[PDB]
RNA sequence: AAGGGCACCACCAGGAGUGGAGCCUGCGGCUUAAUUUGACCAACACGGGAAACCUCACCCGGCCCGGACACGGACAGGAUUGACAGAUUGAUAGCUCUUUCUCGAUUCCGUGGGUGGUGGUGCAUGGCCGUUCUUAGUUGGUGGAGCGAUUUGUCUGGUUAAUUCCGAUAACGAACGAGACUCUGGCAUGCUAACUAGUUACGCGACCCCCGAGCGGUCGGCGUCCCCCAACUUCUUAGAGGGACAAGUGGCGUUCAGCCACCCGAGAUUGAGCAAUAACAGGUCUGUGAUGCCCUUAGAUGUCCGGGGCUGCACGCGCGCUACACUGACUGGCUCAGCGUGUGCCUACCCUACGCCGGCAGGCGCGGGUAACCCGUUGAACCCCAUUCGUGAUGGGGAUCGGGGAUUGCAAUUAUUCCCCAUGAACGAGGAAUUCCCAGUAAGUGCGGGUCAUAAGCUUGCGUUGAUUAAGUCCCUGCCCUUUGUACACACCGCC
């Protein structure tokens, strides 16, 4: 109806929401092995799946970190209470996620490994992962 | 820079001593030497000022002059 | 200053009313389809939103 | 910051009701979208949050134009002693029904 | 009872849109619902043309971003009430549903 | 220097032009308190940069702290914060001054230390982007040659848009790029479907003919998914598919790779996107809560508010718009599109039918549309058909300039824009130079989107009308490969 926004604006808003959530999750969970986000939107309730490598680190003490993230997303995007749920999924064959290898190499460089050795280690690991 | 005006003065408060602006008589008679702001937000705790030509409420900002 | 003139200037329109939803920039905005996002920020998040280059 | 006691108390009690705080970066918003009944603006909200962050009671994350403060345990104790809450009530993020 | 239901399915990729049309039509046909033919509203092309450069220096090369929105819709017919007959949607992410009674 | 090949960012033959006039706009200069700044093929309608305020970074002034936190002072006998009145101010900034009220631990002062900055540095950087370069080029492994930098592979030749392929071969086997790929356009009376698309047919109508037709002619008039109360998908929409391969024929060619022509066919080269190794002290720190260092940080280079500037003009240049007219202008009639937008998280501002008022811009009521549903069957321009003009600076051109009326906005002056009546300036096809272009192309011609409270001479797209010349060359400008010479390697803008 007139209250509902047009199809074009609705799809652009969905894309904007995806991008904003992706940026927020990237900034918050970069050191936790975050790789990407997928959302299957249903009118009854929405679910947000976080693709991560260190999913046990993503899920805090008794799920405290995921509870905080869910509450933050709920407040920021104005979802009705209880209508948004966040789950975490471990990425299979993490060596093939080009994003995850980027933070791995960043971790090595921040630790202080020589750049040639770190890059060669990451390259060898990627090829070993296949 | 060399701005033509001198550095603007900043107001410092007078740092007045105890308020005590209401007196009792003959070993205690409740009496005000000031004025009361009659608004419902000023209340009875506050007191109007005693300027030379008007009275001013601290909260209600009401002014009563004599003409 | 105090409450009377700090934000007293009307900002109902013009470039001062509109800023990028990402970088808080006032130039190169894209208000088509209600994006409200900077020229370069759109190039950054186009594939994330769902905008692709077909031709 | 010159915020009054009531505004500070409301800001802290929202963090204790739930251990998160989302705030749009806008010092010219007349009211925070939540707790608008107390009539305190986003400027005071974000300044109280930066005081908490500098004192180590909250973790600050900043996406595009929003802050996403997460309450810590060091902040749990501080809010407990500041709000005089008994050592039995915890935020929903800290404990959900369990 | 008698009710009329129109289901509008709108998405960005024709593969998922066609799959979510086909399975709905198949289920309704199996339940012998009278299915009005799958009609295809003309596709919407959201086109944005910006400058590739971020600084305005260069040979003025323009970037052309497209967004294709595809819209199909179905009409369900039965002498019996239809919501109790079909309650699930059996969709996949990327598509949006819109159920509407003919009163509106 | 030679040999071979290639390109409308080269030429040829041509078209339209630009350079000449006016004007819009962007650079330099001059002026200025400031006229913010970057950039000099690959800068100059570029920074999506159409700036009244904001923007804003510049200039003249004035406020605020939005200086976390730690420590030390001060303090409920008061740390400190606001304030009506008068003076003051551009200001109804309690900014400051007189006056006292008022809040109460939130602050204030000092020392460290934050934080912010469209502040410096793009010659510190990331990312992005442009360019070398859209040319066809680039690289390992093992083997061969060389003491080695290196070389072969990566080639005599033919062919190709292409180190594309055929072949020769101390190379063999590969990898990238090219190609392949994705989107778009052209064809499917074949399939699937369609009240948010229609076409036929039928029934009601309305008008003409009526001599006499009558299954006559027109209807964007109403109906037959207002569910029993028609069918169909040609037109429209969009999916699955098919379809074109140098496949068939003739000739040329080692008869190889391929080339030319022809038939059938909608189509025998449709346009784009993407795009290698290596690099540039190319551009951006004025896109970013990308960023190192440096500067500033309370009389601020933070931020806010008021005003001005970014437009300012002896002049030079670039992109364009309008023209110089009769293949035209004016007046009227008739007649045809396709892209695509449309009511706002913040955020206030949508597209508009219809009726009335006004000459116009507009105004006033009623709707419809979050959209194949309403604007809208987008009654567009050019073009077409009639009228007047008559080779003149003329009814060409509309610059400049006066007066009046509206609309947007808080505000229109240095005219925001629009309307009306007056003024009709240069300009009679433009030197040297120089740009772009090969088929639905150039060009004429309008319409959308972006910017947008107000807006296009810009740009990005769309349609409409629609050609001349050419199917070549290395002459100029360059590019690729081979050989060659070199005292160059910051690589000929070299060196000396
Ligand atoms: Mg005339």
């Amino acid at each position: 109806m007139a209250v509902q926004i047009s199809k074009k604006r609705k799809f652009v808003a969905d894309g904007i929401f995806k991008a904003e959530l992706n940026e927020f999750l990237t900034r918050e969970l970069a050191e936790d092995g975050y790789s990407g986000v997928e959302v299957r939107v249903t009118p009854t309730r929405t679910e947000i799946i976080i693709l991560a490598t260190r999913t046990q680190n993503v899920l805090g003490e008794k799920g405290r970190r995921i509870r905080e993230l869910t509450a933050v997303v709920q407040k920021r995007f104005g979802f009705p209470e209880g209508s948004v749920e966040l789950y975490a999924e471990k990425v299979a064959t993490r060596g093939l996620c080009a994003i995850a290898q980027a933070e791995s190499l960043r971790y090595k460089l921040l630790g202080g490994l020589a750049v040639r050795r770190a890059c060669y280690g990451v390259l060898r690991f990627i090829m070993e992962s296949g | 820079y060399t701005t033509p005006k001198k550095n603007k003065h900043k107001r410092k408060k007078v740092k007045l001593a105890v308020l005590k602006y209401y007196k009792v008589d003959e070993n205690g008679k409740i009496s005000r030497l000031r004025r009361e702001c009659p608004s419902d937000e000023c209340g009875a705790g506050v007191f109007m000022a005693s300027h030379f030509d008007r009275h001013y409420c601290g909260k209600c900002c009401l002014t009563y002059c004599f003409n | 200053g105090h409450q009377q003139l700090y934000w007293s200037h009307p900002r109902k329109f013009g470039q001062g009313s509109r800023s990028c939803r990402v970088c808080s920039n006032r130039h190169g905005l894209i208000r088509k389809y209600g994006l409200n996002m900077c020229r370069q920020c759109f190039r950054q998040y186009a594939k994330d939103i769902g905008f692709i280059k077909l031709d | 910051m010159l915020m009054p006691k009531k505004n500070r108390i409301a800001i802290y009690e929202l963090l204790f009701k739930e251990g998160v705080m989302v705030a749009k970066k806008d010092v010219h918003m007349p009211k925070h979208p939540e707790l608008a009944d107390k009539n305190v603006p986003n400027l005071h909200v974000m300044k109280a949050m930066q005081s908490l962050k500098s004192r180590g009671y909250v973790k600050e994350q900043f996406a595009w134009r929003h802050f996403y403060w997460y309450l810590t345990n060091e902040g749990i104790q501080y809010l407990r002693d500041y709000l005089h809450l008994p050592p039995e009530i915890v935020p929903a993020t800290l404990r959900r029904s369990r | 009872a008698i009710h009329r239901i129109r289901i509008t399915l709108t998405s960005r990729n024709v593969k998922s849109l066609e799959k979510v049309c086909a399975d709905l039509i198949r289920g309704a046909k199996e339940k012998n619902l009278k299915v009005k033919g799958p009609v295809r509203m003309p596709t919407k092309t959201l086109r944005i043309t910006t400058r590739k450069t971020p600084c305005g220096e260069g040979s003025k090369t323009w970037d052309r971003f497209q967004m294709r929105i595809h819209k199909r819709l179905i009409d369900l017919h039965s002498p019996s009430e239809i919501v109790k007959q079909i309650t699930s949607i059996s969709i996949e992410p990327g598509v949006e549903v819109e159920v509407t009674i003919a009163d509106a």
